[PDB]
């Protein structure tokens, strides 16, 4: 449960990305796939190479959802259905992966916001994409 | 692994009682009803939509005895687990992409057919053996993983 | 979440367990102490020797806040709310622990209720140690 | 651990970049912060009620740095973390009873501090090395765990 400093620090954190949401998302993923090879299973229709397309736009995706989400950090839930329907009925990733992906966006944040990742904020944003991975798997049974 | 020889005794003198055709199915069907999400593999299997779909599918119970035919030729070889792996877990990867978490969650679930079996015979330690085995195998089936 | 059919499973499993719940709960402890000799480092405290009457004492404990939560299967984040406190604040047992209790009480009662631990059976009881599991550990951060 | 030749060196020239001091007051602060039920084991050290408590405090700074000092020395054992760390791996088990969760915990602080610093340095294949090193080194701190 985020509390209200919280819900605070992630909309001011995300407030900076901006513009590079799509690139953040973009470069989490990257580093995603090479430090936890076993996440490339997803994704075998995709050309995981380095800038490729497919993982660009995807990363666009995933930003879009994340600032979705800070947006509605009050009814997330409510936010995000469509997206908990997607992963748990058709997707079906593994509940251990969300765990992966919400590191690799953090030392992406952390990368490009340094002084703005404070380790409170730092706190935070782990509490967050804890929050979104929550949501995301809570219709898997 | 790090099997003591009591340990491999334990293992190799329960694993003789075991059906594996029959846990074989049990072990596999119990994975696709206790966390659905590893259906995905399966759509060409037809009707999992209930526990009793899943459990007398043909399909899972032949599909079951294959992996378990492949587990006990692993406990054969509990010396070179990733030896006897290693063309298996090229297969899962590459042509497969079965993300390996799946080989843990296999492991925990037979260790539940086990002990559903065996009952009072399926002892703390007899269990913290098998937990080494199905650790190790798991392990061994991610090696190749790239 | 619980859907209807689950707390009808839970509730019949969890009533043959009966008075069986303490011995069950014990040994759970010493399968879980066994397997996975980490989670010891959370009792220093106790002799955790064969038949270890602490252990004994300890399996009760868990055993009555298990058969607790059956009772008030609609009501378990309140039911709980003391325990959730108790970890959160005192034990701060790391979360992946609950995962091995979980499993440990799975495989006993798997050993004790063969007519019982049906597939279906098996699925329910696995959802419900997992919302107890996240009810624990709900006031982490 | 298993580390490329390619992999080696660049884990080895960030590290030569690396203020100890800093960084280990840094990752363990952090820590305290994140996950505060890591605090458990820290209650001798003081106020740790709030991030500026924590981040402030010299019990929790210079056990940060004793705590990477070890791990700087470590990196120079890349290839027998295991027999590198045994002795600690003993203690951490038989007299501090630390979780090794508690490891993992770190490795990544300590990565996310790592990116915090280096920015631009810190590129996807240096994560990548940087992740399998603080794996190896959290198991072999586990490795004597009984
Ligand atoms: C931070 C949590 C996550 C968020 C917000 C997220 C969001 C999304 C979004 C927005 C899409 C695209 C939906 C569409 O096409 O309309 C998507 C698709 C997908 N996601 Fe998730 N995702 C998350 C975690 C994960 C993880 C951890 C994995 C796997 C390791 C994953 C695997 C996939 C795959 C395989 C697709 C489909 C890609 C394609 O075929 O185009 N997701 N996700
Ligand atoms: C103890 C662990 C496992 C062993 C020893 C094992 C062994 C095998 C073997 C021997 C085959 C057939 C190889 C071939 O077709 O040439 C196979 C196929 C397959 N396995 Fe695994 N397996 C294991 C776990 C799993 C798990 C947990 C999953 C998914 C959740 C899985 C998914 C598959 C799939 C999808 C196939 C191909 C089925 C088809 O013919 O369409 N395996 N496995
Ligand atoms: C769903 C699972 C769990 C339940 C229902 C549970 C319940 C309890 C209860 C009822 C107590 C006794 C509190 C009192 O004195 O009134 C307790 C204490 C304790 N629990 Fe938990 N617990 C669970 C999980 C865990 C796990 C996974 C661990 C660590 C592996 C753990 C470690 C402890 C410790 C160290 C104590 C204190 C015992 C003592 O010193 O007497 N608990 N738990
Ligand atoms: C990179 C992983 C780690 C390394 C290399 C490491 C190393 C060390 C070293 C060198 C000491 C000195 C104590 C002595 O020699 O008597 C120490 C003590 C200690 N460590 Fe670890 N440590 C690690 C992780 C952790 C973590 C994650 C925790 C808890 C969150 C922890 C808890 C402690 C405690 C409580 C002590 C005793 C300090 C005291 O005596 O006040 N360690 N560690």
């Amino acid at each position: 449960m985020l509390s209200p400093a919280d819900k605070t620090n992630v909309k001011a954190a995300w407030g900076k990305v901006g513009a590079h949401a799509g690139e953040y998302g973009a470069e989490a993923l990257e580093r995603m796939f090479l430090s936890f090879p076993t996440t490339k299973t997803y994704f075998p229709h995709f050309d995981l190479s380095h800038g490729s397309a497919q993982v660009k736009g995807h990363g666009k995706k995933v930003a879009d959802a994340l600032t979705n989400a800070v947006a509605h950090v009050d009814d997330m839930p409510n936010a995000l259905s469509a997206l908990s329907d997607l992963h748990a009925h058709k997707l079906r990733v593994d509940a251990v992966n969300f765990k992966l992906l919400s590191h690799c966006l953090l030392v992406t944040l952390a990368a490009h916001l340094p002084a703005e990742f404070t380790p409170a904020v730092h706190a935070s944003l782990d509490k967050f994409l804890a929050s979104v991975s929550t949501v995301l798997t809570s219709k898997y049974r | 692994v790090h099997l003591t020889p009591e340990e491999k005794s334990a293992v190799t003198a329960l694993w003789g009682k075991v059906n594996v055709d029959e846990v074989g199915g049990e072990a596999l069907g119990r994975l696709l009803v206790v966390y659905p999400w590893t259906q995905r593999f399966f759509e060409s299997f037809g009707d999992l939509s209930t526990p009793d779909a899943v459990m007398g599918n043909p399909k899972v119970k032949a599909h079951g005895k294959k992996v378990l035919g492949a587990f006990s030729d692993g406990l054969a070889h509990l010396d070179n687990l990733k030896g006897t792996f290693a063309t298996l877990s090229e297969l899962h990867c590459d042509k497969l992409h079965v993300d390996p978490e799946n080989f843990r969650l296999l492991g925990n679930v037979l260790v539940c057919v086990l002990a559903h079996h065996f009952g009072k015979e399926f002892t703390p330690p007899v269990q913290a053996a098998y937990q080494k085995v199905v650790a190790g195998v798991a392990n061994a089936l991610a090696h190749k993983y790239h």
